[PDB]
């Protein structure tokens, strides 16, 4: 079975710069009649996935010139001359030279903007919430740059936590940055207990972690 | 201008069969392939297998073998595929394309969700900072639409005017359904005086909410 093995698994530039993604078949892709069915498909992020480069090198309709494919025998590469946000997307390898025909893993591209803090922003459960026995508190941090980030709970400072959710997007096109939403869900009674109920996101952005609280007495 | 169409979304029981149509126009049906391939999140794309319309002639990938059905109505222009005795390993989004050498128009996908849970509305909840927080050039609100089954659920927001800054977040699932949230940022010089209102459709049990930000 034709195995496809894609490298890297991710990969990060900065707009204007070189892309290469490696593509290696496990046996000869060289089809009876001498043509080798090696092709690429990129799946912007939303959609079904496209063919982009078919038999080796011959770009599909609509394919800019920047993206370009060269390879023989069991190594393939795909070289992107200059990245741009709508470059943004997963990029796979494949064969269809051999019964089944198979695809890489891919290769997700992100854009390596510079880095930005999280706009951290917290919210009470509401009323109606409140009204059903539950009590959800969400935090969101939006827009910032590298992806990593670690977010604690804290219930009146003790309770650090372990019911909670997070929930990550992807880049975002127009300004290449990430946003992130953490909910701890608790009872209304477990809730109704507690006073301080704080979001705590560190950051590489920061020496110091970017605190959220609400008070349920402030005002 | 090819072009092909697939059935919309399913939830079937574990243990029944589905069947999703792949409806092609634009081309000469029967002298091209139809391929069928599934995406499950973390196995990326796998090949199914392929029909062509006019012999009848499929190719199965060996694991299929059983599983998947192909066939095809050249009269209609279009070509089906029944998965039998479906498992929780069969919730996936399949893809149809066309075939030669290569794959080179793709359908739009059709998700099928094998699943015992039953279908369920969500419960949409507004979203407003509390006293003692907000200040600044903006204000950051959201909706948090909880408690929903099976996946897919549209969140708009209708704000007065300024605004977008909009975020919709990936649904999880909590103890067996699904949770998401939408957050918008308006500027403060019109909120609260506009009204910011979010709108939740979930077609699955054909609701559609409205709620206020107050
Ligand atoms: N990627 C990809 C891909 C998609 C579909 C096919 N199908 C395929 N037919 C399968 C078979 O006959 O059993 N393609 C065949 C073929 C095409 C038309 C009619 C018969 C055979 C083929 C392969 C390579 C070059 C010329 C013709 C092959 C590769």
């Amino acid at each position: 079975e034709l195995v496809m093995t894609q490298s890297p698994l991710s990969l990060p530039v900065s707009l204007g710069d070189q892309a290469s993604i490696s593509c290696r078949p496990s046996q000869s892709l060289v089809h009876s009649n001498g043509n080798t069915y090696l092709h690429w498909y990129l799946q912007k992020p939303g959609q079904s996935p496209k063919l982009l480069i078919y038999r080796v090198s011959n770009r599909f309709s609509g394919v800019p010139d920047r993206f370009s494919g060269s390879g023989s025998g069991t190594a393939f590469t795909l070289k992107i001359s200059r990245v741009e946000a709508e470059d943004l997307g997963v990029y796979f390898c494949s064969q269809g030279t051999h019964v089944p025909y198979t695809f890489g893993g891919g290769t997700k591209l992100e854009l390596k903007r510079a880095d930005a803090a999280p706009t951290v922003s917290i919210f009470p459960p509401s009323s109606e919430q409140l009204t059903s026995g539950g009590a959800s508190v969400v935090c969101f941090l939006n827009n910032f740059y590298p992806k990593d980030i670690n977010v604690k709970w804290k219930i009146d400072g003790s309770e650090r936590q372990n019911g909670v959710l997070n929930s990550w997007t992807d880049q975002d096109s127009k300004d290449s940055t990430y946003s992130m939403s953490s909910t701890l869900t608790l009872t209304k009674d477990e809730y109704e207990r507690h006073n301080s109920y704080t979001c705590e996101a560190t950051h590489k952005t920061s020496t110091s972690p970017i605190v959220k609280s609400f008070n349920r007495n402030e005002c | 201008r090819v072009q092909l169409l697939e059935s919309g979304a399913e939830l079937m029981k574990p243990g029944a069969s589905v069947q999703i149509s792949c409806k092609a126009t634009g081309y000469t049906f029967s002298e091209y392939w139809i391929e069928w391939v599934k995406e499950r999140p973390g196995h990326g794309l796998e090949w199914i297998g392929e029909i062509l319309p006019g012999s009848g002639r499929t190719n199965y990938r060996e694991k299929f073998k059983g599983k998947a059905t192909f066939t095809a109505d050249t009269s209609s222009n279009t070509a089906y595929m029944q998965l039998s005795s479906l498992t929780s390993e069969d919730s996936a989004v399949y893809y149809c394309t066309r075939g030669y050498s290569s794959m080179d128009y793709w359908g739009q996908g059709t998700s099928v969700t094998v699943s015992a849970a039953k279908t369920t509305p969500p419960s949409v909840y507004p979203l407003a900072p509390g006293c003692g927080d907000t200040t600044g050039s903006s204000v950051t609100l959201g909706c948090l639409v909880k408690g929903y089954f099976p996946e897919s659920v549209t969140v708009t927001w209708n704000s007065g005017s300024l605004s977008s800054s909009v975020h919709t977040f990936p649904a999880l699932l909590q103890s067996g359904l699904y949770t998401m949230s939408s957050s918008v940022t308006v500027p403060s010089s019109t909120w609260p005086s506009q009204t910011v209102t979010c709108s939740v459709a979930h077609p699955a049990s054909s609701t559609t909410v409205d709620k206020k930000l107050e």
